[PDB]
């Protein structure tokens, strides 16, 4: 069971970087188990965007006060 | 039964799906 | 077991790389939306939602990105660990960004109402 | 009269169009 | 006009709130607001008030969920209840067992515990 | 040459709101309210801004309706009203009778009486 | 700064100060500041076909060339480095002189005051 | 490069006169710029008709008031 959750880790982050969706190993990790714990999809998604919307306002604020 | 050609199949089936993405853009719009 | 809410925040502090004190906006703004009723997910059938972004990767000529795909959705199908796979498909689908399209750099314009 | 292969061709054609519209107007 | 001490929407829905969550009207408080703010709500026409369009929909519906035997026992149900004519309203009826229809193959989304979250 | 007194759509509104409910202004404060709130909002382009066509799909919508003869008359009358040239917006006017025709075949829905629990 | 730009391209289409158009500027932050889903075409092409067929559609067939013309100059400058997104920006703001504006009613009017 | 950008902005400039969008030189070069600079096309669309209808707004006020 180790095995097979690593694999899918792995599985998971591949897709990530192929689709460079941003995600890291512990953020994949944490969708992963939380889908797998019945998170709705759709909640998951949305943070997830929220996330990386924030990240970049973030990154363009600092680019703009620089 | 003649059978749809390919290309009265392609019509049928782009002016449908063009169809169907005019009202989903109106939709998206609104 | 870490509450879901309490990994939620580490996982955003980890990926923004910012402090929580920092992140307060976007952690109200992310639990508003989490708890806001969303409307249903695009796909939410394991092979339906498999075959939506099979379709979609290979419209837009990303056959490297679909096949990485299809390889790691095999790998979660035999590996058996995931209860909810149309739940995990949904969520990468929803995530998926075009390698071609170069990342839409978010104008500074964003900045404005930050203050 | 469409032939079964054609008239599947086009269903599946117009199922797709319908689905991505569907996909489309939930992720919004 | 005939209208039977019919107890007020605050008092059918409390009902209706303890049996669906097996709890006291007390303890159903905040559910019951919910109840009173959705049921206030302007609610879009139903998509079907014809008793034989809605009886012919759940026949389609029960045949695509392979329910053929239940599309049948509906039919006659149906007409059943359209030659007793008890019901005033077999429209709305109709339609509000259509729309609460449940397919016993797809696994329902239990519900996660995490909407307790939001809550507090 | 002094235009008679028009009162500003507010005012208009509201002697319309007192007509359609029977009560004087001053009881329909809150529905004039909910009316300035309505009017002040945003509303989409209407389907279609060209008197012919509407015309072609009141008739259109009448024959759904299997009112064929009603559908007729409405091409008639449509046809006299651009013939007349009275009015300045006849899309417009054309818009609102559409959506405010009533299908005399569906049996009013009777508007439970929890709908006034929102009205306050 | 692009805020500074926009609140200049406001005040000079409104012809009002930069004071008076607060209200609507904020607004313009707040859609902005909203996440959008993809937008339906990232393609130059795509886009400029679908404004010519709109342009065409109506009955407009000279302001359809004129904006082929136009188009094929803004891609030949490579001045603008989304073009797709422009395109389609302007296609969306395109207005049909035949269709008569929906005339917001004077109502709008009473609560402004 | 100035000559072309001229040529960028009158051609702009007649389109919007021939398509009637009612842009001037200055708010079509705005518009150009803020799509160059990587604004979302539906958000701009969006705010194009939200500024249109303000500016009927203000000119209807400013109507009013003189």
């Amino acid at each position: 069971n180790l095995n097979a959750v690593r694999e899918t880790m792995d599985v998971l982050l591949e897709i990530s970087r192929i689709l460079n969706t941003g995600l890291d190993m512990e953020t994949l990790s944490i969708c992963v188990r939380l889908c797998e714990q019945g998170i709705n999809p759709e909640a998951l998604s949305s943070v997830i965007k929220e996330l990386r919307k924030a990240t970049e306002a973030l990154k363009a604020a600092e680019n703009m006060t620089s | 039964n003649a059978p749809l050609t390919s290309i009265q199949i392609r019509f049928i089936q782009n002016m449908i799906q063009e169809t169907l993405d005019d009202f989903r853009e109106a939709c998206h719009r609104d | 077991q870490k509450s879901p809410n309490v990994l939620l925040q580490n996982l955003c502090c980890r990926i923004l790389g910012r402090s929580e004190a920092d992140v307060a906006q976007q952690f109200q703004y992310a639990v508003r939306v989490i708890g806001s009723n969303f409307a249903p997910t695009v796909e939410r059938d394991e092979f339906l939602v498999a075959e939506k972004i099979k379709k979609e990767l290979i419209r837009q000529r990303r056959e490297a990105d679909a096949a990485l795909f299809s390889e790691l959705h095999r790998k979660l199908h035999s590996q058996g660990v995931l209860k909810n796979k149309w739940s995990i498909l949904y969520l990468l689908l929803s995530l998926s960004e075009d390698p071609r399209r170069q990342p839409s750099k978010v104008s500074s314009y964003a900045t404005l109402f930050a203050q």
